[PDB]
């Protein structure tokens, strides 16, 4: 076997300027011909891989002419002249000189964007969960950047931990935004003790922490 | 143009044969090698092997002892059989069209994908819980709502709104694993809320392994 | 003197499957008229550098010839795997001479397309170096004597349309 | 006491294509310790027997040091033939002196690549003993111009070593010196 390596593993790039991703091989990649075999795939979030470059110097049909490669032997380099909103994904490099053909670790490209104020919402449980055996309250975070944040649940002015989980989404390809949500689980027996519930949200772009709460007993 | 597609069972017991089928449509018989490829969850991709039209094939040395592949010209389908599998083989399988036949390896076309799980728990049906909007769910002129599905196994689930007529603001967060052993997932939709009262909210929930189709109704208050 | 002009300036070229062979010896051939010509798009030599062959004498050489695509030229090489390196004229892993190719879309054109060309695309097993099989029969798992019955030969659908134009390949092996 | 310490205990050894040559003179050196040292994997040489080196007063001493892969180490000896011997460091048949090599894989590998010590491949038009020529340029047969890499046409002569895998007895990043008398 021969193992592929890339550098780096994550790369944040502002739209407009060129970028570069490197994939180094472990064995010489040059068959009895003058050709050197290589590939570069692009997997957008939620889709299937596509082909961009094969033979390391010839593009594929329909691909925009911004991508290109070069090098021979054990060194190759791919460059993107101008990144766009749809270039969010994970890139791989394949060798195909001999069986087996294995990929690399996968470079993650990150797109950059002016900071925007997050929006928050809270979801009180309805009667179906109130009778199904477990009550859940969900806090919603939408269209914020950067993803860096951290939330708490304040139940009757008491910190809670060890019984909540948060969900994150990959960056959207249309606006370059991150969305987050928080879930809390609790049984029926200890639920009939508290009155006020809230979720806490702190963001870099927010001047002050924002707290949204609700009181149990109103439809 | 060619549009590949897979089909098969989702849950398989340990040490049992695994069977799938990547039907090919459009471009029929031709001189093109076909392959298979899989992906462990949250890891790299792993190529398995390729099969020619006639039947000649070469295999990955790691999986050359318990794997077989064939072809059928009449039905334009080729199948993958993997026997005595372990839990490590739980992954998503893609069928290709070019084949990485140690010559060029142009993977010109890829399939949609099918997820297979190895376990000895049984298939379970979900319980959909609506996410009714409330006063606190609105901050100004915008309100958000969705649906929550609970206690379903195995993955995955497809959620749609208004039979595909509502595609703006839709979001489906990745599922999470509970301590009890049953997965959980919820989806929420944001709308420029200015016409509440007459708009109908329906979340389209499907589960192929347990053939459960439910369209739960979500209403304010 | 060896008349290379007979094979390099012939009128008709055999298809890839039934490729016409040649064996030439007991003459004098200069390896400069073909080397210096600019009409050759590709000229790759194995085991010998092109400009020193005149100082070398061999027992006998060979002149294989056939017609293939433009983007399909690269399968003609010591040990690849494709549609021609496995099921048609296939080079060995041993010594090979100089493989030549050039663009030949001038005299292979027009609306009809030269359907006379054909290639093998339904072989049941690998080949041996320089096989040159001559047969025609169906293959299927039906146990039917004389027939489901797909013909084991297809036709190169040529037409004036960059990897599909006609090319002429002549291999010098000694 | 002649200072061989920095020569044998330096920090950054030169690349094989641009090996560094050091001048040693006006000093008294002891060869008992070098042959008595078992920390050096290979110490074999001729022209003069090692045991008799304690009674010589030769004119000049050359200290040549560079880095080669654990394979093809024996190619350093003169009268050999190989990828590196005939191309980047050739010794004459009238050579006198010694060759010393030791393993130094403790501070070069087991990281995210090394990419420090370049070399050129099987190209050019062979070597003569002691040239030290660096003319990095793009060239290849086939009636080609000089514009860039273009593999279907030209190549870039030099590439890199790889010692990232812990595997390889002959792939470990060995270091070698060649003292000439």
């Amino acid at each position: 076997d021969i193992v592929m390596t890339q550098s780096p593993l994550s790369l944040p790039v502002t739209p407009g300027e060129p970028a570069s991703i490197s994939c180094r091989s472990s064995q010489s990649l040059l068959q009895n011909n003058g050709y050197n075999y290589l590939a570069w795939y692009l997997q957008k979030p939620g889709q299937s891989p596509q082909l961009l470059i094969y033979l390391s110097s010839t593009r594929a049909s329909g691909v925009p002419d911004r991508f290109s490669g070069s090098g021979s032997g054990t060194d190759f380099t791919l460059k993107i002249s101008r990144v766009e909103a749809e270039d969010v994904g994970v890139y791989y490099c394949m060798q195909s000189l001999q069986i087996p053909g294995t990929f690399g670790q996968g470079t993650r490209l990150e797109i950059k964007r002016t900071v925007a104020a997050p929006s928050v919402f809270i979801f009180p449980p309805s009667d179906e969960q109130l009778k199904s055996g477990t009550a859940s309250v969900v806090c919603l975070l939408n269209n914020f950047y950067p993803r860096e944040a951290k939330v708490q649940w304040k139940v009757d002015n008491a910190l809670q931990s060890g019984n909540s989980q948060e969900s994150v989404t990959e960056q959207d390809s249309k606006d370059s935004t991150y969305s987050l949500s928080s879930t809390l689980t609790l049984s029926k027996a200890d639920y009939e003790k508290h009155k006020v519930y809230a979720c806490e949200v702190t963001h870099q772009g927010l001047s002050s922490p924002v707290t949204k709460s609700f009181n149990r007993g109103e439809c | 143009q060619v549009q590949l597609q897979e089909s098969g069972p989702g849950l398989v017991k340990p040490s049992e044969t695994l069977s799938l089928t990547c039907t090919v449509s459009g471009g029929f018989i031709g001189p093109h090698y076909w392959s298979w490829v899989r992906q462990p969850p949250g890891k790299g991709l792993e190529w398995i092997g390729y099969i020619y039209i006639s039947g000649s094939t070469n295999y990955n040395p790691s999986l050359k002892s318990r794997l077989t592949i064939s072809v059928d010209m009449s039905k334009s389908q080729f199948s993958l059989t993997l026997s005595s599998a372990t839990a490590a083989d739980t992954a998503v399988y893609y069928c290709a069209r070019g084949g990485g036949y140690l010559e060029t390896g142009p993977f010109e076309y890829w399939g949609q994908g099918t997820l297979v799980t190895v376990s000895s728990a049984s298939t379970k049906g979900p319980s959909v819980f609506p996410l009714a909007p409330s006063s606190k769910s609105t901050s100004g002129g915008t309100a958000a709502l969705g649906c929550l599905v609970k206690d379903y196994f195995p993955e995955p689930v497809t959620v749609s709104w208004n039979s595909g007529a509502l595609t703006s603001g839709v979001h489906t967060f990745p599922a999470v694993l509970q301590s009890s052993g049953l997965y959980s997932l919820s989806s929420v939709v944001t709308v420029p809320s200015s016409s509440l009262g007459t708009q109908t909210y329906i979340c389209n929930v499907n589960h192929k392994p347990s053939n459960t189709k439910v369209d739960k109704r979500v209403e304010p208050k | 003197l060896c008349p290379f002009g007979e094979v390099f300036n012939a009128t008709r070229f055999a298809s890839v499957y039934a490729w016409n062979r040649k064996r030439i010896s007991n003459c004098v051939a200069d390896y400069s008229v073909l080397y210096n010509s600019a009409s050759f798009s590709t000229f790759k030599c194995y085991g010998v550098s092109p400009t020193k062959l005149n100082d070398l004498c061999f027992t006998n050489v060979y002149a294989d010839s056939f017609v293939i695509r433009g983007d399909e030229v690269r399968q003609i090489a010591p040990g690849q795997t494709g549609k021609i390196a496995d099921y048609n004229y296939k080079l060995p892993d041993d010594f090979t001479g100089c493989v030549i190719a050039w663009n030949s879309n001038n005299l292979d054109s027009k609306v009809g397309g030269n359907y006379n060309y054909l290639y093998r695309l339904f072989r049941k097993s690998n080949l041996k170096p320089f096989e040159r099989d001559i047969s025609t029969e169906i293959y299927q798992a039906g146990s039917t004597p004389c027939n489901n019955c797909y013909f084991p030969l297809q036709s190169y659908g040529f037409q004036p349309t960059v990897g599909y134009q006609p090319y002429r390949v002549v291999v010098l092996s000694f």
